């Protein structure tokens, strides 16, 4: 992948191995210099133009802000640039935007949503395709995140564990993200343990949370506020006053006042 | 000059009836023929001082040609013209303002929101909540079926159940029509019958035949033997042979909740609802999966609130908490809040009419 | 201007309620 | 990239960073402003940036985003700092709606501050640019020196 | 009529005769 | 334009004629039994 003139083509010179530190700093100058031309954003002002300074180059500008952002673990070079990358593909429906990188960058970030912890946002991007079985299911790239969030929330870890381990994508498409997806399977075990186990042995932890050392086990209990004693570990999960938001629960003082109003002030509307 | 222009307002939707159904040839040129009404002698002529002269059926015939995928398909398969149409659909939203569109504004977002099924961002609907607050002027005839019909699929994302009960009635209210009996009535019971298997029960298997074909709801009746009874073995044999029936619109994606209820309702057919249970008794019915992973089945339903239980690591002692103290303080109050507002609901309508 | 239109739109809304207030008063 | 780092692109010289995309947007902002719900803190940040010289356009954008939201005060006050970014000869709803709001909001500070000082628009009590917008649409019909159209304003 | 009415497994005949024969053979 | 000054005529009629009867409805109901029992 050689280059030609501008910095967009020059990003492919270092694309082979590493050297993504200087490629992220070349994003602001190449984005500003292309603004002087009115053909940069692929709007309808053009007429049948796939050539440079219109579309094909715009797909290769944000590759460093997407491919290398996942490799080098940078979320600041992705979010708004990806929100700006979405209209480049299609405004409503476009059949000429198909590419091998469309089913990759999108499928990897759907699992990255655990930072915001939104289930609705995960399945929201899956409803924007006119074809599902042909696109999502028939492709192993887009079917990987679907099989996880489906099987993880239903409670079956074992069937979802062999997908990452014994899957055929371990050679190429699985490189950067590991601990995020691997721990997400065992992150919901402790959240389900609050009302489940009153005690757990140290021997059975290796079969559940996959902790071979007691250091990581105790460090997780300190942030989650659990008592640690000799032999097994006692579980309590005690609550406190003024729980979260959504008033008329535990928040406003004397909730019966509104009940008194419903027995008195509500009768005002009955008469007049 | 003056009166002659007003008398021609009703002449729009008259001659456009015979251009639908039978003759479908190039219906996007009809949109350009509609543009002869739209831009001249409407927006650039009127002062926008009128309300009842604009109806939702004016541009409603546009999107009806997009799902054909045979004759029209826009003017090209690339669908690049819908970019202007996207701004054209929202062109009347800018016309809607504080002093403009006190009625038609209610029917603007609807067809735009009904367009968001397979195309268009559905996350803007959360942003449309800011502009969603308006007083409802009136409901006439066919509105009741046109609100949440396509919107009954919103619950196919957020993963919610009890909400689907309240909004599924909108699909069955005044659903059958002359041309909508075959077309739009079938999709009503398809989304209605699956929700009946999520929480409640189906009143009768033959009661749904008067509206929707029983063969269309036939696989859902076999899912009652599987999903409602919580059986994984009979569920896989049902999806395999009826997969051809799952090729319809959004009939495959509802299977995600059908296989999840197998675990959720499967706990109910198992004796876990009873207090004292052991794991060795649990492994009998769940043997179709595995032994050590059963602890993940019960614990997952505890955080969601389906059933609470305590699991032992040695013999698998299962002690499920049965609450006989409920419906005492603040638990019935959620229902009491509804019973209070029912009195003045129908009483204030007496002062209006 | 909105001040011209908004003032007129508040007439027909409160008209029916006042009519029945006089009917209930005349009934008494 | 959240709304905060977007000001780093303004640390160099481009005024079109958000403006170059406004070709099909800036007019329809009364429609697509729903996507700015995440950019709401960035709206007031563009006006306070000295390196960004289009802040008058960004001030006009602040009026069009809060227009359909139902806030008439934000749809006006933010448009005073824009001077002329927009042609008033279109006679659209954006032109006529402000005329009714500019007269109504002018009375809010009129019947009160006039008791103390005769000129309340000269000092910082109220934005002095209200006179500038008063010279745009209001004096457009005053070119014939007709007091009948200015009658209710002076009352 | 719910699913329990239209179910009709027809397993009550075979399961009754089988349990009676099992108890008599345990003597 | 000048009509705006006259748009407050019918607007203020329904407002003054609303609360006038609403309060009287509770007085006429109480004063009803006074004369009702008087006869």
């Amino acid at each position: 992948m050689p280059s030609l003139a501008e910095l967009t083509k020059s990003l492919s010179i270092a694309f082979e191995n590493g050297d993504y530190a200087a490629c992220e700093k070349l994003l602001p100058p190449i984005k500003i210099e292309l603004i002087k031309n009115n053909l940069l954003i692929p709007d309808l002002s053009i007429q049948n133009d796939i050539y440079l300074n219109d579309l094909m180059i715009t797909k290769r500008i944000l590759e460093v802000g997407a491919l290398a952002s996942i490799q080098t673990f940078n979320f600041d070079s992705f979010e708004n640039y990806f929100n700006q990358l979405k209209p480049y593909y299609f405004s409503n429906n476009h059949k000429l935007s198909e590419s091998d990188k469309k089913s990759k960058l999108i499928s990897l970030y759907l699992l990255n949503l655990l930072s915001q912890n939104n289930t609705t946002k995960f399945h929201s991007e899956l409803q924007y395709l006119d074809k599902h079985i042909k696109n999502l299911e028939d492709d192993s790239l887009l079917s990987y995140p679907i099989k996880l969030d489906r099987w993880l929330m239903e409670g079956s870890y074992q069937k979802a564990w062999d997908l990452l381990q014994s899957g055929s994508q371990n050679i190429s498409e699985f490189d950067s993200f590991t601990d995020i997806l691997k721990s997400a399977i065992r992150d919901e075990i402790a959240k389900n343990t609050e009302l489940s186990y009153d005690f757990l042995p140290l021997s059975n932890i290796k079969a559940l949370l996959f902790f071979n050392n007691e250091k990581e086990t105790e460090k997780f209990a300190l942030e989650r506020n659990w008592p640690i004693v000799n032999s097994k570990v006692y579980f309590n999960n005690q609550s406190k006053e003024k729980a979260d938001y959504e008033d008329e629960m535990m928040h406003e003082e004397d909730q019966k006042t509104n009940i008194i109003e419903k027995a008195m002030d509500y009768a005002i509307s009955i008469e007049n | 000059k003056t009166i002659e222009v007003t008398a021609e307002i009703n002449c729009f939707m008259h001659l456009l009836v015979q251009l639908f159904l039978w003759d479908s040839k190039e219906l996007e040129q009809l949109v350009e023929f509609n543009r002869k009404v739209v831009i001249p002698n409407l927006l650039c002529y009127y002062n926008l001082r009128s309300l009842n002269l604009i109806n939702a059926k004016l541009w409603f015939y546009i999107y009806l040609s997009h799902e054909t995928l045979a004759r029209s398909s826009e003017e090209i398969n690339s669908d690049n013209q819908n970019i202007i149409l996207r701004s054209t659909m929202m062109k009347f939203l800018k016309i809607a303002s504080l002093k403009h569109d006190n009625e038609t504004k209610a029917m603007l977002i609807n067809l735009i929101l009904r367009d968001f099924l397979n195309n268009g961002e559905v996350d803007s609907a959360s942003d449309f909540i800011s502009k969603l607050e308006y007083p409802h002027t009136d409901v006439s005839s066919s509105l009741e079926a046109r609100y949440f019909f396509y919107l009954s699929k919103i619950n196919a994302i957020q993963l919610d159940y009890s909400t689907a009960n309240e909004y599924i009635i909108a699909a069955i209210r005044k659903a059958p029509h002359n041309s909508k009996s075959l077309g739009f009535l079938q999709q009503s019971n398809k989304l209605h019958c699956c929700i009946q298997l999520l929480m409640g029960d189906i009143p009768e298997l033959s009661f749904f035949h008067q509206s929707n074909m029983q063969k269309s709801l036939l696989p859902y009746y076999h899912l009652t033997k599987a999903v409602k009874l919580g059986d994984l073995k009979k569920f896989t044999s049902t999806i395999t042979k009826y997969k051809q029936l799952l090729l319809k619109d959004d009939t495959y994606q509802l299977c995600v909740r059908l296989r999840s209820n197998v675990i959720k309702t499967g706990i109910r057919i198992i004796s876990l609802t009873y207090k004292k249970i052991s794991l060795r008794d649990i492994c009998l019915k769940l043997n179709l999966d595995s032994e050590q992973t059963v602890e993940y089945m019960v614990s997952r339903a505890i955080r969601d609130g389906v059933i609470e239980a305590k699991i032992n690591h040695e013999d698998g002692f299962i002690e499920t908490t049965e609450l006989l103290n409920i419906y005492d303080s603040e638990d019935p109050q959620q229902v009491f809040d509804e019973r209070i507002k029912f009195a003045n609901q129908l009483h204030d309508e007496y002062l209006v009419s | 201007e909105q001040k011209i239109q908004e003032t007129e739109l508040k007439i027909r809304s409160k008209t029916e309620n006042v009519r029945r207030l006089e009917a209930q008063r005349n009934a008494l | 990239t959240t709304a905060a780092p977007l000001l780093a692109l303004l640390r160099e010289n481009q005024d079109s960073v958000k403006t170059y995309a406004l070709e099909s947007i800036n007019n329809v902002v009364d429609q697509l402003w729903s996507e700015i719900s995440n950019e709401l803190p960035d709206i007031e940040a563009l006006y306070d940036d000295d390196t960004f010289s289009d802040r008058e356009m960004a001030a006009l954008i602040a009026s069009k985003v809060y227009y359909n939201l139902g806030e008439y005060e934000s749809a006006v006050k933010y448009a005073l700092a824009a001077k002329d970014r927009f042609d008033i000869d279109e006679k659209s709803q954006f032109v006529e709606t402000i005329v009714s709001k500019s007269i109504e909001m002018y009375v809010q500070e009129a019947s009160k501050q006039y008791t103390k000082d005769e000129q309340f628009y000269t000092k910082d009590i109220i934005d002095p640019k209200l006179t500038s917008i008063f010279e745009r649409m209001i004096e457009k019909c005053l070119k014939a020196s007709e007091l009948k159209l200015a009658l209710g304003i002076a009352l | 009529e719910n699913w329990d009415d239209v179910e009709v497994d027809d397993d009550f005949t075979n399961e009754l005769k089988a349990e009676l024969d099992r108890y008599k053979r345990e003597n | 334009y000048f009509k705006l000054k006259k748009l407050e005529k019918e607007y203020e009629l329904l407002t003054l004629q609303e609360d006038y009867i609403k309060d009287e409805q509770r007085h006429l109901k109480r004063e009803l039994k006074r004369a009702q029992e008087e006869v």
